[PDB]
């Protein structure tokens, strides 16, 4: 059957029975980590070889100041609605004076009566709702946070140095309870700060970006976002498949949320995002969400 | 996101000019920012999604025109703004903070039809729907013009002194019955007990006391819109002054086109009373912005390369914009009312690069640094190894020609062999011959690693079993006339078990299986037994075990693992046998698994 | 002692002996990588982020040429003599007409008669010893077969574009058996090419690198390297123990190397290498190599 | 590497100036290149070691002089080559190609002393053995001038014609018998069989028929180097013609300052007869090669900044290299026939980057990308789980107040509550609270990860067990006044064990070790072990677990672990209650493990 401590210079007068190795062998137990992670990994890999530099995005209530008011979206989108977003109840507003009065002071006066050379919103901003905490949408709020505070630094510095970053971390939509989307998901975002940017250079990193994952063609849609003008909907061909895919999303960010915060003109910023779980059901086939992730996702 | 129209497919006229059909329109819109959503029967209504900020394509009459000048013609737009003596309308101290605004228009002789009428209906509760956020921001209302008596107002009247017979009934209806009546009005319930609650209700009423609206939907039976209505008044009723005003010039801006003195509507003055503001507002306004842009932003935004002026002037005109040069260095854009979702000079970039055609802007073409492959599928197996709690060794790549082959019992293949495949797994290929060893023990560079873990599972027989070891690195041999150097490396993995009791003929399978199973790479009995399951395995290309006999293994205990259907080794596993055991002083069974990652490397995916 | 299967709605009427939880657990059997793999990761995770790109080093094996004469090495060197080096025996000699022959005479006359501005070395090379081969005494003789190729590839594209490479692998040095050092060990190498590059980029990068794993001090004496003018050995302060250490070695190539390949004056290369074994073994405290690697290297 | 000089001591001389002491010298050679190796008496010798390419650098006269100018004068060297007429040799048919070259010197007048003859020894046996590779390619020979008749030859004799009283003895050797003479002497057996071994033996030797030496390093005992010796002759014989120039270029260079007429050696002449070459050399050659360099080059290699051709013959001065200025763009350095090492350009920059200081090169200051510490901590704590064959999970951070409290049978803290420290494992602290979920379940975000890891192991508890998950995310919690939202998320790491017949009391504990243990943070129980068996492991901070209860762990088996000294709780690891276990429908018993690895992870080593 098997040899054993006692059969060395004793196994040759014995039955060697046949083993069918036409089979498996003993089941292994190994540990995992998981899918959603290992794809995580590998977008965080393909960022840190492009030279860039995580973000800090730890936390999940966000002011709507920095989710909202400072990307320059304005307080009666349907993205501030209860409907579309988990605002919170008990630690319901943030403190007074959250970051500086004269960001605060930009904030309102771009919103309400222009700045900038930007026009506005031609509305009366009001620095009650900009004080209500959520459920962060997006990461996009910690980016603003961190492009705020490249900002401050620079100006005290006065020095422009252009940097990247990146983000991967989990976001919240008040999407229904019978898996229309999801309720929860992770978001990845990069973007890029220098002087005189624009989409020859977004388009640059993007197709970088995407072959470092296999699509080498990419496309590109003009579409809407409030805080990036322009912006495009990215389609990329996927290879060991039939068909183009939507990919991401990306733009170049507004005058009204940067120059707001100190920037000159010179400044611009590129910035893409995407979803984490959608390449993770795709590279693994899996059929629908909650096999994945939550409390229903053995294997 | 985004809000779906939807709109005929008998839809398209010669507003298109070209009547292209489908696939043509596709690169139109992706090059445009449309999505074409659906078509669906009632016969193949055209359901498509437009941006969210540009409310000027939310009726197939915005889209018609935009989307022709995309292409087709600038067609400069006429506006006539005629009129303030006959019709206007005022605000009372009534109206308070609740809802303040009112802004009316005058569409005057105007065209009727009953599916231009459908039209109408369908663009007010577009706007209602998405800019006026479920009429929660602003109301839109059609009244035939001939049936209201001017002057008009819109007051908070005392709900007992309201009565009217709204579009819905034949028979009044009082204030204070109001809510109650239509509390369950399937399309309205929603509006109306969140939007009013107030002690008054808020009211637009004619000179002869008829109420003629309110914030809930119905409106007076008696102005109803149906053809045969010769010309039109409309009242938007709205907290955000400026949204009204933005509705109402989408409104009588799309519909002025098909009245009969085309592209006319006449004109309102709204007077608010002393108490409230106090002040007055002459609509429509259609005021131009004319903002205008420096040369080198918009290149250097746009990536646009190398341009001129001279080029943008009709790069904007596809957009429905008005363009002219002032300067090699200088724009002058004036912005249609149109378009309010202009903000600021990049609205206008945006809108020149949508016009450039996004597929037209030369990248950067950022040089990436590419990554060794071998080293990535390496350090996959590694990982996997570990997390089945196997511990990575490294060992010696110089050895003795009696350890490789005499106590191993065998003896190297022929250095004149040409059956020698270079993308097998060819452990007693002939070696690598060291000329100075200055130490006597190191002959060959190693062409297996089992040897070097027999010697490492002989070093620690005496910790604690069983022994789950692993090694994975580069081993060497002669290969005339096939390298530059006549010598090759490849890359192997080799997993040793041992332990008292046993030779874990099992746990080396299942290790194996596990370890490929990672990599998507299936046993054939796998692939049979589950799809037996009816399940789909990957098929295409596989690996088995084939019995064959070995000096160093226990006979009928060692197996070749062999890629199909390419039909190359690439590793064996099996018990070692005991007299190896001896030469290596090893006193418990061993059982081991090597091979050549090199070899299945392209078919492993990860 | 410890819950069951049955005893859930009858666990009341029992007694729960103490637990000492002031001991140690079930010891717990878990996979590992070897200690020099970790070393290796993280050394490779510092490279890939600034930008390198891996080199190919697969083979042990290599011709003279290679590994001496094309790194501007002389032939009658102590490190050609087989005291110092593994020379092979029965693949002898690697195959006439190896590479090119142009690039093979351009060597051989700046080794004799000098060329490119340098006098040479005033000795008559022999075609014969060039293809002797041997085990590699470093990787620079793989960097070296990579400068060439994209030397021969830029001189058919024109175009010279900067890059950055790095390697980590076993290398051979015939040492005695008495463990004076190592027979084997991992040499960790990385260079940059591009126009116009000298010192003050070597110790930019240097510095880069170095306090990537802790080091944020560096100086730097002049050395000795035959492929490498100028050249200086690396020492840096190590923080979290009490002095400065030798960490690694570095120089720019010499105009004989690389103009032999193809390069004009314009290009340079700047490189520097270390050992892996030598972090590892501070690292983790090992006292002696034999403990970490070889077959009495357990735990 | 590298060859280490045995000089004195007493070495110190005015040749150096200053006669600094060991520290300032430890800066100078190290800005120069030198490491001072040793110091070890016989008193107080200095072995030193340079480097192996500047061969006037083998002789402590080559370094006095170098390190001299490094700082305190050019000192701008002078030669004087006499003579050819009364001093020459010549070379045979015989001499043949095994041994072709000779080169011959005539120190005249030289001082004498017996340590200046063991300095000139020194240096013999160093240039021997490196330069000339243990006399492989070279072999140098000192003898007094005057005991040799010239002219003087060198060929290759039949062994039985040579006959000579060697160094060693006073009784002749015939060349039969030489090799079997000295095949057993220590000092050189080792160059005799191997270098000659030839039909005919190598000699020089005078017109009187005089043996004077061979490649053996016996030489004639007549012409023995002792004081009083007035003049010197030396031969250097060699296969190599341009190192043995180098070779006695050195020699009479290096001790030419310590002869009367200071800084001059009388030169000879070799004439090869017609057939070998044919030629005649006439030594000493003593060229110059006088490169000039290009002012671009030199700083765009050294880093050197902003710098000109005034600042450039101060520099190579130190070096002890002459220097003058053509141009602003443009050099005239002249090598010394010292330097054999400059083969180029870059040479000279060399010294021009030492002669300015390594330490003073302004750097390039390369931006790198500093890397969250949060995210590569977690990264470790999963590798080191999934290598225990533990599977990563992924829940659900939102959940019911029901399912965070009354089913785990405890009840949250007060939102008033000031004893909560930020820094330690707070899973009751008070959360946060959702205004508008749209699903009912959705009241609260998590404060502990077990609650949805219990529903989890409910979930599996049909699969096979053991069950062995572990999750690692955020948790968040009110914090009023704390932080700019007032509140703040946490990460935390459970490690959930469940199995039919066991809850694994030993294995989380074995767990909790093994991982914390990769962190080398230890138990204290495990710090007192393994110090009683003398042994010195992580001590200056720990952790423990303290006994305690709560509401939703089965009684005297949960515990807090607290790090040390800090004193603060960062975890809690016991058995569940089975109440719970009821309340989460989970029919296996269950353990646990809860650790907020941001407490502890300022102490981990990664
Ligand atoms: C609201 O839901 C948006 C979600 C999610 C998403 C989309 C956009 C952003 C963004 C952004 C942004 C834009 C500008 C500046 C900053 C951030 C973030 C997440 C995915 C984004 N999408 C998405 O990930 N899809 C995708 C992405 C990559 C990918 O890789 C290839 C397989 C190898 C495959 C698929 C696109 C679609 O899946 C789309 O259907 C859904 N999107
Ligand atoms: C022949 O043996 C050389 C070996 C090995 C080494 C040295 C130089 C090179 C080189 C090179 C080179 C130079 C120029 C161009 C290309 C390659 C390669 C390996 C280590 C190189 N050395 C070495 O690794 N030491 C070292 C390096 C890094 C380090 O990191 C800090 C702990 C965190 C710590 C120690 C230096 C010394 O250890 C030295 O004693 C031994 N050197
Ligand atoms: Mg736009
Ligand atoms: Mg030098």
């Amino acid at each position: 059957l098997t040899y054993l401590l006692i059969k060395n210079e004793e196994y040759k007068k014995y039955q060697v029975k046949k083993y069918n190795f036409f089979s498996s062998g003993k089941k292994m137990n190994k540990g995992n980590i998981h899918l959603l992670i290992r794809q995580m990994r590998t977008f965080k890999d393909v960022f840190v070889s492009l030279g860039f530099e995580e973000m800090n995005t730890h936390n999940y209530v966000e002011s709507s100041f920095w989710c909202f008011d400072a990307l320059y979206i304005p307080q009666q989108h349907p993205s501030r609605d209860l409907q579309d977003t988990f605002f919170i109840k008990v630690p319901e507003m943030c403190q007074e004076e959250f970051t500086d009065q004269s960001y605060i002071e930009n904030v309102k006066r771009v919103h309400s009566v222009g700045d900038y050379g930007s026009f506005g919103w031609n509305y009366q901003w009001e620095l009650k709702s900009t004080k209500k905490n959520v459920l962060r949408t997006h990461t996009t709020a910690n980016s603003c946070r961190a492009l705020f505070q490249l900002a401050k630094e620079y100006q005290k510095t006065g020095s422009i140095i252009p940097k990247k970053f990146f983000s991967i971390d989990r976001v919240f939509r008040n999407e229904n309870l019978d898996s229309t989307h999801l309720a929860e998901f992770h978001q990845v975002e990069g973007l890029i700060i220098d002087r005189n940017l624009g989409l020859s250079h977004l388009i640059g990193t993007l197709s970088a970006f995407y072959k470092y994952i296999g699509i080498s063609k990419l496309r590109f849609k003009p579409t809407f976002n409030p805080y990036t003008e322009p912006s495009m909907e990215v389609y990329g061909y996927h290879e060991e498949n039939k068909k183009w895919l939507e990919v991401g999303n990306s733009g170049i960010f507004r005058p009204e949320m940067l120059r707001a915060m100190g920037f000159p003109p010179e400044v611009s910023v590129i910035a893409w995002g995407l979803s984490l779980e959608r390449p993770t059901m795709i590279k693994y086939s899996i059929r629908n969400i909650r096999d994945l992730f939550g409390y229903r996702s053995v294997i | 996101m985004g809000p779906t129209i939807s709109v005929h497919e008998e839809d398209l006229i010669e507003k298109l000019g070209e009547k292209i059909e489908e696939e043509k329109l596709n690169d139109i819109c992706f090059e445009f920012g449309i999505e074409i959503d659906d078509v669906e029967y009632k016969k193949k209504i055209y359901k498509i999604e437009v941006p969210a900020n540009r409310y000027d394509l939310v009726c197939v009459e915005g889209l018609c025109r935009a989307l022709k000048s995309f292409i087709g013609k600038y067609e400069n737009v006429s506006y006539a703004l005629l009129t303030k003596e006959k019709h206007f309308m005022r605000v009372d101290e009534s109206v308070d903070e609740r809802r303040s605004y009112v802004v009316s228009a005058v569409l005057k002789n105007v065209k009727m039809n009953e599916n231009v009428y459908n039209n109408i209906i369908e663009l007010q509760e577009k706007l209602h729907h998405n800019l006026g956020k479920k009429r929660i921001l602003l109301a839109i209302g059609i009244h035939d013009y001939d049936k209201i008596n001017f002057p008009v107002a819109y007051k908070f009247e005392e709900k007992e002194k309201i009565n009217f017979i709204p579009l819905n009934e034949t028979q009044n209806v009082n204030g204070n019955n109001f809510i109650n009546f239509y509390q369950d009005n399937i399309n309205l319930k929603s509006y109306l007990k969140i939007i009013s609650d107030f002690e008054k209700f808020p009211v637009i009423v004619d000179a002869g006391g008829q109420i003629l609206s309110l914030p809930p939907i119905i409106n007076c039976d008696y102005t109803k819109i149906t053809y045969d209505t010769r010309n039109l008044f409309i009242e938007c009723t709205a907290i955000d002054r400026n949204k009204a005003e933005i509705a109402v010039n989408i409104i009588c801006s799309m519909l002025s086109e098909y009245c009969t003195p085309k592209y006319s509507i006449h004109s309102f003055f709204v007077q608010y009373d002393k108490n409230h503001k106090g002040n007055g507002y002459l609509y429509p306004v259609f005021k131009n912005k004319t903002l205008t842009c420096h040369m080198d932003y918009v290149r250097k935004l746009s990536g646009i390369l190398n341009l001129s002026v001279k080029d943008v002037e009709p790069l904007l005109k596809k957009m429905m914009i008005t363009s002219k040069v002032i300067d090699s260095s200088t724009f002058t854009v004036d912005v249609p009312f149109y378009r309010s979702d202009i903000m600021h000079f990049c609205d206008i970039v945006e809108d020149i690069a949508i016009a450039y055609g996004y597929g037209n802007i030369v990248s950067e073409k950022i040089e990436i640094a590419k990554k060794n492959s071998l080293s990535a599928c390496t350090e996959l197996f590694r990982n996997v190894l570990a997390e089945c709690t196997y511990t990575e060794v490294m060992t010696n790549a110089l050895l003795s020609k009696r350890e490789n082959y005499d106590c191993m019992l065998r003896k190297h293949r022929s250095y004149d062999d040409r059956k020698i495949n270079l993308d097998e797994y060819n452990p007693l290929a002939p070696p690598v011959q060291i000329m100075n060893s200055k130490t006597s023990e190191y002959e060959i560079v190693r062409t297996s690693l089992i040897v070097n873990m027999l010697k490492f599972v002989s070093a620690n027989k005496h910790r604690e079993l069983p022994l789950r070891f692993f090694e994975i690195g580069d081993v060497s041999y002669t290969t005339y006339d096939r390298t530059d150097t006549n010598a090759v490396n490849k890359r192997y993995l080799s997993v040793i078990f041992a332990d008292k009791f046993t030779a874990g003929l099992e746990e080396a399978h299942g290790m194996l299986e596990t370890v490929l199973k990672e990599f998507q790479l299936f046993s054939d009995y796998k692939i049979e037994e589950k799809s037996k399951e009816n399940v789909a395995i990957r098929s295409d290309v596989f690996y088995k075990l084939v019995p064959k006999e070995d000096p160093s293994f226990l006979n009928e205990r060692v197996v070749d693992i062999v890629l199909c259907p390419h039909n190359l080794k690439f590793g064996i596993m099996g018990i070692i046998h005991p007299k190896v055991l001896e030469n290596f002083s090893i006193d418990i069974p061993v059982s081991v698994i090597e091979i050549n990652i090199e070899t299945i490397m392209d078919v492993l995916m990860m």
